[PDB]
DNA sequence: ATCAAAACTGTGCCGCAGTCGGCCGACCTGAGGGTCGCCGGGGTCTGCGGGGGGACCCTCTGGAAAGTGAAGGATAAGTGACGAGCGGAGACGGGATGGCGAACAGACACAAACACACAAGAGGTGAATGTTAGGACTGTTGCAGAT
DNA sequence: ATCTGCAACAGTCCTAACATTCACCTCTTGTGTGTTTGTGTCTGTTCGCCATCCCGTCTCCGCTCGTCACTTATCCTTCACTTTCCAGAGGGTCCCCCCGCAGACCCCGGCGACCCTCAGGTCGGCCGACTGCGGCACAGTTTTGAT
């Protein structure tokens, strides 16, 4: 009997994310020499969470514009609607996500009335 | 023959999708941006824990150097919620068994 | 009748709208693939893509135009124009760091 | 006709289209041909690097992976085809 | 006797003067308190050692030169001599600090 | 009297007003400003407040890591390294 | 043990190949790390080295100089196309700037 | 002082003066600008690893060999810059592999 | 202040796929187990340099005055894009070969890793020995602002 | 158009500071020499998919036109910002006191590497395949544009 084996590092983790596979790859990332026992636990948490984030505000993405599927879309409005996202991923473009609505109020017209607003922004 | 296969991150993502949203379903190429988003995360941080290590001439990647990454790499409170999380998994996984 | 054509402009502010919405690229694809082989050619003579690459490609360049407008845009708003000149695809390439 | 297009293939009406998802209303004339200049220094600089990464590799096609590590390198990172 | 430059030809004689050095501009010890100061209200228990405020005033000094360059284009840029908050915040804008 | 009274830590406010009118007049120059609007030395002053916190945080950072209370050249050597503003002449 | 000779010199280069060799080992930028790595690179430092130090040489020459400071350093790679690029985003510590004024800030040489 | 042995730092400085001798014989360098100049050796030698390493990622190769160096040298260094350097840097490859 | 001509909008129904949940298959890989160099956490001694402060010199800041010339508002004149109607060109969807070339794949020289005595290249010290920028101190020259 | 007066440039002694040349003393560390895993080279096979003539449907690019609104050149009025004068606050330099603590050592337990099987977690197909969702058409609000 070589004993009841199973357990993974995700579980014994309660992560979504593959434990293993991420010490597996710091490992052979050239990273550092030795990888210690905690830091893949670290980083597939960060990665679960970060994750998660988005699709959290992806999901609500087809929601307050209908639809049931996350394209990429929805994971650009998510990421360029939330201030911190947007940050860390400033420098990055997704493919096939266009832009955000945006008009400057200086070129299009309305010289009238409606609701002569300039003391709130 | 077939492909050496792939691996990717798809089947984790997916997974988590559904603990946020399982009332929802997600694209095709919207699946591989993902994909990119979190090997770039790893790349960043592994990368600054990489150079955290070697100043402070360390030959080890520890759970404090990931940790400082994330101070560094992450804004404001996306990084006290990642630490947060951080810490948690990794003392769950200490104990817990 | 008359061409009941609109005010300058509305149907622009309209295209924005719409463009804002939208998500595919704007090059048609074949002129903007020749486009691509050609300056290839300067660098390494006879050599085949991968479909994929020139929509990465074409997807990168449109991305980094767009953006560009976007601060050519602010540039002449900021000179009190609504048209955008040279002068500021300019004034925002080299504020970028883009021409130093 | 002999290449009467190519770098020149980059149309007046894309361009238009280009600025209005970047929120331009009016549009001088002498853009178009700036813009031109522009998209292929772009592209001058993208593909020299995603070319470099194909010939160190000894191939004589061009991944998406040589365009998206160059883009990368060129600081304009790309999610979509680089996985 | 009574004698006056015309505005502005002291401050082109400046703009050459400043250009020619490399000292540091703004002075040592107040540089140091701010430095001292924003840090503290991070931490605690800090110390500097003396190069580091050095590199952190070069750095700044940098900095700031270059973002006035910048700044002084976003001016000229809108037919005017005279700099101001605008520009600042075209130039940093377009940059990607602000947004 | 003599030998060692204690003295107190000092107690640090209003410092970003240290980066006088003049100070910010002569960064101005160098970088080949001829006139300067009354609105920008508090706009300066604010722009320079966000740049050493940005900078100081990342050190302090580093130094915290290390386990040492006191910030070295260094660490502000790889702070701005980080940040994209790689700085020469301090080791590094 | 036939004396010992320096894969500088087996090279013909200034720089130092074996500590180029060991700093790579130690930097882990991979596993194994080839016998003309080391070499090739050395020769590169070398040659970005002269083109620095002969132009700051020239620079501190023209301003009466015999030593050379960072503000030479600063004129050097400033005024050289290409090594701007290249420290684009470095900064000089001690270098100023290169002397240079908007013309539209010139006295209007009419009045 | 006292005996404590002060730990010993290593940098280029003596080969970057060699070099110096070499392009101004009678011209000598203050201790800051030689501080500089150790400092641009060190980056731009982590600039061309790091991109070395990387590129030995891309395709497989767990080696670092002088294939990379070059590859890295021709995606890092401006126009001229590099085809002297590929130049320089196989010049000594050459003289290394064969002389002795 | 109230009417007309267009242009988005979700519904609505429906073929073209696009994601799914398996159904297993084929593996490749992460885990359970156990041996093993050597890294990193501890405890110590401890010089160096940071924070505070006095003392003195003198430079640089801050504030008020006067004057101009830059900014910006008001207006006029010349025209540069925009909105459009509209005719075809070549961009685009739908297919079918023809083969280069990229992705494996098995096999094995060598290339680079270790292991180790062993010299001398390199670094840290004091030190004459200079050479050299940096601070007054004065003249020459260029030039801006006054008659 | 000459004239005066202030600013920037050069020279010149002058002494403190920074360098360079010794030469000596440790000593990390690169090189010389020899074995020893295994990675990159090279050869050989499969088929993925890139290059490409081919061929209807027409969307979409070009162009000439009409003309409006945006841009720019002027002319004016207002006042914001540059220059200057000058007292004296406080930075700079030197020098000191009091310690906090960076960093060189040394000693040695763990910890993470490195092995070795093995079960199964992960990937690639196919397979319906459930629904998912753009692709045309309708009538309904939502506006710009004029009376
Ligand atoms: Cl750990
Ligand atoms: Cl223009
Ligand atoms: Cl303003
Ligand atoms: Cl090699
Ligand atoms: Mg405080």
């Amino acid at each position: 009997k070589t004993r009841a084996k199973a357990k993974t590092r995700s579980s014994r983790a309660g992560l979504q994310f593959p434990v293993g596979r991420v010490h597996r790859l710091l490992r052979k990332g050239n990273y550092a020499e030795r990888v210690g026992a905690g830091a893949p636990v670290y980083l597939a948490a960060v990665l679960e969470y970060l994750t998660a984030e988005i699709l959290e505000l992806a999901g609500n993405a087809a929601r307050d514009n209908k639809k049931t599927r996350i394209i990429p879309r929805h994971l650009q409005l998510a990421v360029r609607n939330d201030e911190e996202l947007n940050k860390l991923l400033g420098r990055v473009t997704i493919a096939q996500g266009g832009v955000l609505p945006n008009i400057q109020s200086v070129l299009l017209p309305k010289k009238t009335e409606s609701s002569k607003s300039a003391k709130s922004k | 023959r077939r492909k050496t296969r792939k691996e990717s991150y798809a089947i984790y993502v997916y997974k988590v999708l559904k603990q946020v949203h399982p009332d929802t379903g997600i694209s095709s190429k919207a699946m591989s941006i993902m994909n990119s988003f979190v090997n770039d995360v790893f790349e960043r941080i592994a990368g600054e824990a990489s150079r955290l290590a070697h100043y402070n001439k360390r030959s080890t990647i520890t759970s404090r150097e990931i940790q400082t990454a994330v101070r560094l790499l992450l804004p404001g409170e996306l990084a006290k919620h990642a630490v947060s999380e951080g810490t948690k998994a990794v003392t769950k996984y200490t104990s817990a068994k | 009748k008359k061409p009941h054509r609109y005010r300058p402009g509305t149907v622009a502010l309209r295209e924005i709208r719409r463009y804002q919405k939208s998500t595919e690229l704007l090059i048609r694809k074949l002129p903007f693939q020749r486009l691509v082989r050609e300056i290839a050619q300067d660098f390494k003579t006879d050599l085949r893509f991968q479909s994929s690459a020139v929509m990465a490609l074409q997807e990168a360049s449109e991305a980094y135009l767009v953006a560009l407008f976007e601060d050519t845009n602010l540039a002449a708003i900021h000179a009190k124009r609504v048209t955008i000149m040279p002068k500021d695809i300019q004034l925002a390439r080299r504020i970028r760091g883009e021409r130093a | 006709k002999v290449l009467r297009d190519n770098i020149q293939g980059i149309t007046k009406p894309a361009i238009r289209r280009l600025a209005r998802r970047g929120g331009v209303k009016r549009i001088s004339g002498l853009i178009y041909e700036e813009t031109r200049g522009v998209l292929k220094v772009f592209l001058e600089n993208v593909i020299r690097d995603a070319v470099t990464y194909t010939e160190h590799a000894k191939r004589k096609t061009v991944t998406a992976m040589d365009v998206v590590y160059a883009l990368k390198r060129q600081g304009r990172t790309l999610y979509g085809f680089g996985g």
